[PDB]
């Protein structure tokens, strides 16, 4: 039995006036499989906000987002817990339609985090919009990805800059597993392969 | 949400003054810390100045001590940056940023909104 549930995104409905996913509203994202709208994750989330009587966000609460397989708008991650290495909360995210875009341009924006990898292993389609992955000092693996395998339209481009240098990434052994194809990876594990060179019983090669 | 537009940039004579402005649009009627940042070619983005919501507290990078001045008119919903005694080291794209709450911060990791930025060449 497969259960689905659609929830409004940030800037819409119950969260018309919310700046970001916070400790208050994240409870309401429980059981959501699909986000009609956008996701913003901003520094205020973890900092808290007196003005709106919002406590700081507990990083464990981001596990609530693991049910989300689809975002019809855009995904914006401008903050993340420092003691986490990937976007684990979105490990089951499959589609970003980019019907609404950030600044009318980006459907996926990962900016200024201390993550080492993306971890978006279930991601298979970005229907529209560009992808910016910028300012992540410790981020590897991002340059390896075959983004044409994920895009929907020919005009979709990519702005991947100011992350960890491919020099350091390769030197630190932070590269794609040997089982991975040349299509890149979301991380060092065999489950992080975009596709497999030989065979795969499922996610793992 | 909030949108910020930077205005006031351009080219300057080496040693000349200049005044950047940043206008905010949207749900602007709440506590925001505002800050100015910049990014030089081939360099990383760095902190320049910041100001609290009430206007009382401010902060400046060491490289701009004495020269620059920050100010805001919350009625007009703006925040400006005087930049006297400019120098070719100050040549960069300058961004206006916002952090929800009263405080300003000296790093970029705390700011929630960003403008598109204006080029400043000296
Ligand atoms: C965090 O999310 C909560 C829940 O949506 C937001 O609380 C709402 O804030 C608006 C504007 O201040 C009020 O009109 C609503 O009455 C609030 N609802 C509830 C249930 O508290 C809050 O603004 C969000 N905070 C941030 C910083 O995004
Ligand atoms: C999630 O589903 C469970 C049923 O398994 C339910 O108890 C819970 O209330 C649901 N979450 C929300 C936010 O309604
Ligand atoms: C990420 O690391 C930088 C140092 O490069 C630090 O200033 C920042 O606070 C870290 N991020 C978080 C969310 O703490």
């Amino acid at each position: 039995l497969e259960e689905k549930k659609v929830c409004n995104g940030i800037g819409i409905g119950e969260f018309k006036d919310s700046l970001s996913i916070n400790a208050t509203n994240i409870k309401h994202f429980k059981n959501c499989t699909s986000i009609s709208g956008d996701l913003h994750i901003l520094p205020v989330a973890f900092r808290g906000d007196s003005f709106t009587h919002t406590p700081p966000l507990d990083p464990q609460e981001l596990d609530i987002l693991k049910t989300v397989k689809e975002i019809t708008g855009f995904l914006l991650i401008q903050a993340w817990p420092e003691n986490r290495t990937d976007l684990h909360a979105f490990e089951n995210l499959e589609i970003i339609r980019g019907r609404t875009k950030q600044h009318g341009q980006f459907s996926l924006a990962v900016v200024s985090l201390n993550i080492t990898s993306l971890g978006l292993r279930s991601l298979k389609e970005i229907s529209d919009g560009d992808v910016i992955i910028s300012g992540n000092k410790n981020l590897c693996y991002a340059n390896t990805i075959n983004w044409k395998k994920l895009f929907g339209t020919s005009g979709q481009k990519t702005k991947i800059i100011s992350n960890r240098g491919e020099n350091s990434c390769k030197a630190t052994g932070q590269v794609c597993h040997a089982l991975c194809s040349p299509e890149g990876c979301w991380g060092p594990e065999p489950r992080d392969c975009v596709s497999c060179r030989n065979v795969s019983r499922g996610r793992e090669c | 949400q909030v949108k910020l537009e930077e205005s006031g940039g351009g080219s300057v004579q080496t040693g000349g003054s200049l005044r950047l402005t940043c206008a905010a649009s949207g749900r602007t009627s709440r506590s925001y810390g505002m800050g100015w940042f910049r990014q030089a070619p081939g360099k990383e983005r760095e902190f320049v100045s910041g100001i609290s919501w009430r206007g009382d507290s401010t902060g400046y990078a060491d490289s701009v001590k004495g020269r620059f001045t920050i100010s805001r008119d919350n009625a007009k919903n703006t925040v400006d940056l005087q930049m006297n005694s400019l120098k070719p080291e100050d040549t960069a794209i300058y961004y206006c940023a916002a952090a929800a709450g009263s405080a300003w911060y000296g790093t970029l990791y705390e700011y929630d909104y960003w403008g598109q930025g204006t080029q400043v060449t000296v």
